[PDB]
């Protein structure tokens, strides 16, 4: 299960192996010298993206590919990662969520 | 003749959370051709005798199809309980008809896993007979509102199956067709 | 719910504290220079397959610890308990 992202500069993330529409794909920003920020993500089966509290997040199951569109500052220079939302779940009560796979990263300036 | 070929030899099957239903009508139904077929591993009838199916005639006949794990096959029966019986596909305790299933490991399983098959883990309540809940809303399991992405007491109610050619039999996919018979529209020879 | 972790720079341990109780919904990551982060610990104390037994951790509610028994990388804590999801500052080994 690997994620393949587009090269440096829309930003794409193609899924190869593993679940797709059943698992949210999120985008995480990491500016140089900074930590990680979750900006939102989408479940292709739902078709609706949720955003962190500017950026358009979408996906299309038919190509097993997620997309993020950026448009119109210099302060946004960062490496952008895609990651799949996975969970370790037990009977009755499900108690965890994390990001398992992770693409190479796209450099946007 | 009834379009059984389009049910049993279908190119693809639906997930159990969103099982397909096809209404069969105005046709002649050959049942013994299936009963004595070596293609099936499970052929269990309730309310009817499998050997008299060719002589019996019915009104509406519904063919409900989906894919589940081999270990879950036992849940597709009246009076049974479990994650599939309660949250995906519930049969009435007075169900009339036959449940047909076969191993589809060599058909559906993929290297790396075929994750196109999903089932529900969570729901507010158990399903009514033949209720098909295909909503994709986040399930809340406490007083805390979700209002967004799943997390604590907020879950995406569906999970995919890791169906692989390297799985043990209980974890291999099975194609299940349930024939529900109401009681002259569909009639044998 | 924000996370605060310390020390910022370093057998060693790294601690991460939630400003609010988050049950067991935090995780830990290891990020090498120029690479994507990998999962170490999920559900507070459960190891990710492929992670050496040298790694362990525990905690509940607000106070959680990552322990390395004996991999110079930046380690992060993650909060998936509630929206918005966030991450810690990062600790350098
Ligand atoms: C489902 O298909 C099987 C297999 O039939 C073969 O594969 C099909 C996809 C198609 O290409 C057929 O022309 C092939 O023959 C059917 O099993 C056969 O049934 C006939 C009776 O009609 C019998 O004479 C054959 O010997 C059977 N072959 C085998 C391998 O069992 C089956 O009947 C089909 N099911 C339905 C409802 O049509």
């Amino acid at each position: 299960v690997q994620l393949v992202q587009s090269g440096a500069e829309k930003v794409s993330c193609k899924a190869s192996g593993g679940p797709f529409s059943s698992s949210a794909i999120s985008w995480v920003r990491q500016a140089p010298g900074q930590g990680l920020e979750w900006m939102g993500g989408i479940i292709p089966m739902v078709g609706t993206a949720n955003y962190a509290q500017r950026v358009t997040i979408t996906a299309d199951e038919s190509t097993s590919t997620a997309y993020m569109e950026l448009s119109s500052r210099s302060e946004d220079t960062a490496v952008y990662y895609c990651a799949r939302d996975s969970r370790y779940c037990s009977g009755g009560s499900c108690y965890s969520v994390w990001f398992d796979p992770w693409g190479q990263g796209t450099l946007v300036t | 003749l009834c379009p059984f070929g389009e049910v049993f030899n279908a190119t693809r099957f639906a997930s159990v959370y969103a099982w397909n239903r096809k209404r069969i009508s105005n046709c002649v139904a050959d049942y013994s051709v299936l009963y004595n077929s070596a293609s099936f591993s499970t052929f269990k009838c309730y309310g009817v005798s499998p050997t008299k199916l060719n002589d019996l005639c019915f009104t509406n006949v519904y063919a409900d199809s989906f894919v589940i794990r081999g270990d879950e096959v036992r849940q597709i029966a009246p009076g049974q309980t479990g994650k599939i019986a309660d949250y995906n596909y519930k049969l009435p305790d007075d169900f009339t008809g036959c449940v047909i299933a076969w191993n589809s490991n060599n058909l559906d399983s993929k290297v790396g896993g075929n994750y196109n098959y999903l089932y529900r883990l969570f729901r507010k309540s158990n399903l009514k007979p033949f209720e098909r809940d295909i909503s994709t809303e986040i399930y809340q399991a406490g007083s805390t509102p979700c209002n967004g992405v799943e997390g604590f007491n907020c879950y995406f109610p569906l999970q995919s199956y890791g169906f692989q050619p390297t799985n043990g039999v209980g974890y291999q996919p099975y194609r299940v067709v349930v024939l529900s018979f109401e009681l002259a529209t569909v009639c044998g020879p | 719910i924000q996370l605060t972790q310390s020390p910022s720079s370093l057998r060693v341990t790294i601690t991460c504290r939630a400003s609010q109780s988050i049950s067991s919904y935090l995780n830990w990551y290891q990020q090498k220079p120029g690479k994507a982060p990998k999962v170490l610990i999920y559900a507070a104390s459960s190891l990710q397959s492929g992670v050496p037994s040298r790694f362990s951790g525990s905690g509940s509610g607000t106070d959680f610890t990552l322990t390395i028994s004996s991999d110079f990388a930046t380690y992060y804590c993650q909060q998936s308990y509630s929206t918005p999801r966030t991450f810690g500052q990062g600790t350098k080994v």
